[PDB]
């Protein structure tokens, strides 16, 4: 609701959004912290160095 | 139809990648390039040339990419037509 | 993954800041200066280099590609243009705010009516919220009449859309713009504005941003001979108003007539931007309906914020009736050839799979196995239906091909309602004729379904991550034992049970 | 400042099913887009089969970052994680 | 003015590059995109300190894309001009409306209006130079000038100097 | 810390039975022949009688079993129920070991009492649910496996292993390894979305549903009614 | 990090020799060492910086720089400005560097003595 007046007040005093809500990340589309998304995967530089010269 | 109960079932299965795919591919997802300094719609990108240029800030060093609903993209474009600028920042200020 | 590769880091937004389009920034973001009056160049085909359909802004024509970004229409978002007005004009949204700000501080020198000696002013400045500071400044500055210069402050009254001063003279946009241009940064901060970005001289409209044709839907209700949206007509009217404003400043003409034509242009842009204007008529179309201003495009049921979107081609799901099949594995699902041809899976061409994938491409979309579309590295989508030279098509590594749904492809399968987590499971496709999905009998009990005409839904993963997740987490054999009561949910039933007894 | 020392790691040494699924999916994606293959290819063409073959031989050049609830994390190589 | 500064960069690596070229190949992209490049925040990064021993860290795999994101952290040397800084410049070119002097890796244009009226320019004289009684300014000379303002051009920042202040000149 | 799909109904053998039956089944005495291990099942019967150290070990084992009996009866299961869902089916493992190594044909076992006791104790110390050397972590790990430890100590008793199961050295080691591996396989994977699973597994039985009972009583409980029916 | 010209020259020289040993892999004056690099903009920046440093060479000895550091190591900016710009007396030293006036411990006579005494006199 009140989007026109929200924009009015935003132009009046530079409204800013914290984006703390889950709706922002849902709109952005980031992997959720659950199941397969409960961790991070990093490339193993040490293993690649330990790989043969072709790898 | 992919309703709420299907979402709960896939949450129970714990397959977050499928949730991301449903939330993007079965929705209005679209890639948008944003300057990391101005945060406006002034980015020219050449993938074959692998170059980026922000005409607002004369910046060609750092430009980020985002996945946004393109309904929100049209809203942002007509909001530029509003002559009031949504400055997109990927970092908070506190 | 469907998008072509981009070296830019993929992040997420954490703060959106609503600011103001400064005219220099409007010029900078505009891809080309536009001055030519009408849309059509010379009534001799092609868009006008300087028209409202300028190709630099990014067209909406399929065969044409935007020259600015160099992307195709599947990737081009469009680009902005800017129209410079010689006479600065007010902003219809901010005219009440313009009057309030004029009544806030002294227009003669740009200074506040009160100083920091008042502890209330210090508290308002120390308040984190700019809204509360602005409210306190307005409340504590209305009572005070003297400025901080010995000059009496005239009262600004809003008559129609004009502002009149009562010391007297009519307020003029040039003088008001200069008065804001004389505002010090500390007065900018005290007023609740930001000197760097939300600088209070931006409410003066000197250049207007014309959006690409992507923003307003110009429906092609009949081939090439089409009209335009109400926004385009109002923009043309505004440009004509600006042209006749410009053409009446070097030649002799009454000043009040010049101001009246300026107010005419102001009302044009006001009706273009705002529809429901209080105390004045709205812009009415030739049919009598009001002109759809951009303010209402984001407010109300017809507004986009509540939700209004259309235009896409998604066919990654199916729904149909089922039947039993004793000759199927527990994790197999029978799929009609028509349903298999309707759905598609995008596979990336590698060295190992190039031969059979080229065979599928040569087969075409009307035969199984086969393919429907071929996506290049840049994102061009060759449709094999209209490509009569499909037999002379070569594929390079990294290209995508949307092949038909094939055997052993993991697909998600569901019955409504999905009360429990094993009401939706991943099965392996077996393509067989006729128009019913086929299932093993033993999986009907967990689905809680019978073959009396019930319908089932099917989804196809579109990426390697989704395929791996379905095959490793939602597979049928993994769902035999349920965590609800640590006992199996699938068993021998019906004819097999009677026969084994 | 937040990484846990290798000798101080306390999480399970086995590869969870979610970790296995994510590793297989990521490796299949990488192989599908022409990454070098760490294990010989006999006759298989499916990227997921190649990823499973690499996992069976502990030839996955990836590192799991298990995030503790407070914010700290543990780094585990796919070679040092026990696979059933 | 020279400084030692700690810098960080974002790198994106395609999965097709996942081979024996993790460290040195990312490092050479870093050198190409950083060494000999200007930024508004920290001036010109002319070189880097211990280039071959720069820790690239561990690359995060962005989900759904496969591209690896690297946080490359290093320490390098930068050059920065300052407002009011007094520096000695080797003048390179002289024109009737001033002179171009090369300082460090950049060039500063100083106009003729700020030059005091005692020193008079001559194009007819060989070489065209700013001379006067016991005073001579021509190409190849060290001129002590104070920087009035620096323009942030991002790609190659510039600045302007002046000699209209006391105790300014060759010492 | 266990998964819901990795538990089956198993019986704690110490809970039921009389004290005399408990003593007959578990107590071992190396002084009296009738209270000792039967000579036909071990190759070293003549080397056992009079061994003080083995008697002390057996006394310690019996004291541990008595403590488990008292703790189970007086604290956990007052009503005396002995069948409960627990991980790792010990009976299936034992019979699989019997089938694999052919523990039939009544051949005297070479297993020694200290080996059996030490192996059982080490297995009971290797059931890792939580890892770390913190005192709280160790206490929580000890608390989380009390019932399973009681089950293992009840099933793998000296008399039960020798007279009844007749395991040999290889069978005993295989049983210990299999039990350890299967217990490690029965833990819950981190990142499980257990809340949705619990909600679904509670809602589902309600579909197929003097005091108020059934769906109205369920709704009364869920709504937290101040005044119930 | 505030930096004077002397150890700046030391740093750039050691970085150049280190990259010649490592990056070039088997590779002494200013011009050709500047020309070792690649990239037109990079070549121009490198050659301009190196010729500017060579034409403005203040300190060319290592142990003398160590002795100056031992004597000095006093604002870091002041430390950099003391070595970057030469001085002869207090009257113009306070003109170029105004911070010397408000110190209350001048000691500029001796300081200038070792500044113009350790190496070749300026
Ligand atoms: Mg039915
Ligand atoms: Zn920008
Ligand atoms: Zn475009
Ligand atoms: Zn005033």
């Amino acid at each position: 609701e009140e989007t026109v007046e929200i924009l009015f007040e935003a132009g009046a005093a530079a409204e800013l959004d914290d984006c703390r809500g889950v709706s922002e990340n849902v709109m952005l589309g980031q992997l959720a912290p659950m199941g397969t998304g409960a961790f991070d995967v990093m490339i193993d530089e040490k293993l690649l160095t330990s790989l043969p010269a072709d790898y | 139809r992919f309703g709420e109960m299907e979402r709960d079932c896939m949450i129970a299965h714990g397959a977050a990648g499928f949730l991301k795919e449903r939330l993007m591919e079965a929705s209005d997802a679209f890639r948008v390039h944003v300057c990391g300094i101005c945060g406006l719609m002034s980015v020219i990108a050449n993938l074959k040339k692998n170059q980026f240029e922000c005409r607002s800030c004369k910046n060609k060093t750092n430009i980020y990419q985002l996945h946004i609903p393109y309904a929100a993209k049209l809203l942002f474009q007509e909001l530029m037509a509003m002559n009031i600028a949504p400055r997109l920042y990927t970092e908070r200020s506190g | 993954s469907q998008f072509p590769y981009s070296s830019a880091p993929l992040r997420s937004v954490k703060e959106v800041q609503f600011g103001l389009l400064s005219p220099e920034e409007i010029r900078a973001i505009s891809v080309v200066k536009i001055e030519y009056p009408e849309i059509m160049d010379e009534s001799r085909q092609r868009p006008r280099e300087g028209g409202l359909n300028d190709p630099k802004l990014g067209s909406i024509d399929r065969n044409f590609k935007c020259q600015t970004c160099g992307e195709g229409m599947a990737e081009c978002p469009g680009h902005f243009g800017h129209m410079e007005l010689a006479k600065p004009v007010f902003h219809i949204g901010f005219i009440p705010k313009i009057k309030k700000v004029c009544e806030c501080i002294c227009m003669n020198c740009g200074k506040l009516l009160l100083d920091e000696t008042n502890p209330t002013m210090a508290q308002a400045i120390r308040i984190r919220d700019p809204k509360k500071r602005f409210n306190a400044v307005w409340q504590l500055c209305k009572t005070k009449m003297v400025c901080e210069c010995g000059n009496t402050q005239p009262v600004v009254r809003k008559d129609g859309m004009k502002l009149w001063g009562t010391w007297r003279k009519l307020l003029t946009p040039g003088e008001i713009l200069n008065v804001f241009k004389h505002i010090s940064p500390e007065d900018c901060f005290r007023l609740g504005f930001n000197e760097d970005y939300a600088r209070p001289e931006w409410m003066i409209i000197t250049v207007l941003p014309v959006p690409p044709p992507q923003v307003r839907p110009s429906i092609a209700m009949d081939e090439t001979t089409q009209g335009q949206d109400d926004l385009t007509h109002k923009l043309s009217d505004i440009l004509k108003a600006n042209i006749n404003v410009q053409k009446l400043e070097m030649d002799g003409s009454p000043q009040h007539i010049i101001n009246e034509v300026e107010q005419l242009l102001q009302f044009h842009v006001a009706t273009y931007m705002d529809n429901d204007i209080a105390g004045q008529p709205q812009a009415l179309q030739k049919s009598g309906r009001p002109v759809k201003a951009i303010r209402a495009r984001l407010k109300g049921k017809e507004g986009r914020l509540r939700g209004n979107l259309m235009g896409k081609r998604v066919d990654f799901s199916a729904r149909t009736v089922i039947s039993g099949d004793p000759n199927l594995e527990l994790d197999q699902v029978g799929v009609p050839i028509s349903i298999a041809k309707t759905l598609s899976y995008p596979e990336t061409v590698t060295q190992y799979n190039i031969h059979r994938l080229t065979e599928y491409v040569r087969n075409g979309p009307n035969e199984h196995p086969g393919a429907k579309y071929v996506i290049r590295d840049n994102g061009d989508r060759i449709d094999l239906r209209y490509h009569k030279r499909a037999g002379d098509i070569v594929l390079q590594y990294g290209w995508k091909v949307e092949r038909h749904l094939m055997d052993d492809d993991p697909v998600l399968f569901n019955r409504q309602p999905s009360l429990h987590k094993m009401s939706m499971m991943a099965h392996r496709v077996k393509v067989m004729p006729y128009s019913t999905f086929r299932l093993n009998l033993s999986v009907t009990s967990p689905y809680n379904a019978d073959f009396d005409g019930d319908e089932m839904n099917l989804h196809v993963p579109q990426s390697e991550e989704t395929r791996a997740e379905l095959s490793q987490l939602c597979a049928v054999p993994l769902q035999i034992v349920s965590p609800q009561s640590n006992k199996p949910v699938m068993g021998i039933v019906q004819d097999t049970l009677c026969g084994v007894r | 400042e937040l990484a846990i020392l290798k000798e101080e790691r306390t999480t399970t040494p086995y590869l969870t099913k979610y970790e296995r699924a994510r590793i297989l999916g990521t490796r299949a994606l990488q192989i599908s887009m022409n990454a070098p293959v760490l294990v010989d290819i006999e006759g298989e063409t499916d990227p997921l089969q190649i990823a499973m073959k690499e996992l069976s031989q502990r030839k996955i050049p990836l590192v799991i970052r298990r995030y503790l609830p407070d914010g700290s994390y543990e780094d585990w190589g796919c070679d040092e994680l026990i696979v059933d | 003015m020279f400084f030692l500064k700690d810098l960080s960069l974002i790198l994106t690596l395609h999965p097709s590059y996942f081979g024996p070229q993790m460290n040195q190949y990312l490092r050479e992209k870093l050198l190409t995109d950083v060494e000999g490049t200007c930024t508004g925040q920290f001036g010109y990064i002319v070189t880097v300190l211990d280039g071959m021993n720069i820790d690239v860290g561990k690359g995060r795999i962005i989900p759904g894309s496969g591209s690896a994101e690297f946080e490359v952290k290093y320490r390098a040397v930068v050059w920065k001009p300052f407002k009011g800084e007094v520096v000695d410049a080797i003048v390179s070119n002289v024109s009737p409306i001033g002179f171009f002097a090369d300082v460090g890796p950049l060039n500063v244009f100083v106009s003729t209006r700020l030059i005091p009226d005692n020193l008079v320019y001559n194009p007819s004289n060989s070489p065209p130079a700013y001379m006067s009684n016991d005073e001579l300014i021509t190409k190849g000379s060290k001129v002590r000038l104070k920087v009035v303002g620096t323009r942030t051009d991002v790609n190659e920042i510039y600045a302007i100097g002046s000699i209209k202040e006391d105790f300014l000149g060759a010492i | 810390g266990l998964d819901g799909t990795q538990v089956e109904r198993q019986t704690i053998d110490t809970i039921p039975g009389s004290d005399k039956a408990f003593h007959k089944r578990y107590y071992v005495d190396l002084m009296d022949e009738k209270n000792s291990i039967k000579p036909d099942v071990i190759e070293y019967a003549a080397d056992i009688l009079g061994d003080v150290e083995l008697q002390k070990e057996l006394n310690s084992e019996y004291e541990q079993l008595v403590s488990d009996r008292k703790f189970l009866r007086e604290i956990v299961f007052v009503n005396g129920d002995h069948n409960w869902p627990l991980p790792v089916n010990l009976r299936r493992i034992i019979q699989n070991a019997q089938q694999i190594f052919h523990l039939d044909r009544a051949k005297a076992s070479d297993l020694t009492i200290p080996e059996i006791i030490h192996g059982v104790r080490d297995l009971c110390k290797k059931l890792f649910v939580l890892r770390g050397e913190n005192e709280l972590i160790k206490e929580a790990q000890q608390n989380a496996t009390s019932l399973f430890q009681c089950l293992v100590r009840a099933r793998l008793a000296t008399r039960r292993i020798l007279e009844e199961f007749r395991l040999n050295r290889d069978a005993f080691e295989w049983v210990l390894g299999t039990i350890e591996a299967q217990f490690q396989r029965s833990l819950v994977h981190p990142g499980e979305m257990v809340g949705v699973i619990a909600a679904q597994s509670i809602g589902e039985p309600a579909t197929q549903m003097n005091v108020t009972l059934g769906v109205p009583r369920l709704k009364e409980i869920l709504n937290v009614a101040k005044n119930i029916k | 990090i505030a930096l004077s010209l002397s150890e700046s020259r030391l740093l750039i020289r050691e970085a150049l020799k280190a990259r010649s040993r490592a990056r070039n892999g088997g590779v002494i004056d200013d011009d050709e060492l500047a020309k070792v690099t690649s990239g037109a903009v990079a070549n121009g920046v490198v050659k301009k910086t190196l010729d500017y440093l060579n034409t403005f060479a203040r300190f060319k000895d290592e142990e003398t720089c160590t002795a100056v550091d031992q004597l000095l190591h006093l604002h870091p900016f002041e430390i950099a400005q003391l070595s970057s710009l030469g001085c002869e007396d207090v009257d113009e030293a306070i003109t170029l560097i105004p911070s010397l006036a408000a110190k209350k411990e001048v000691n500029l006579q001796r300081i200038l003595d070792e500044l113009n005494r350790l190496e070749d006199p300026y």
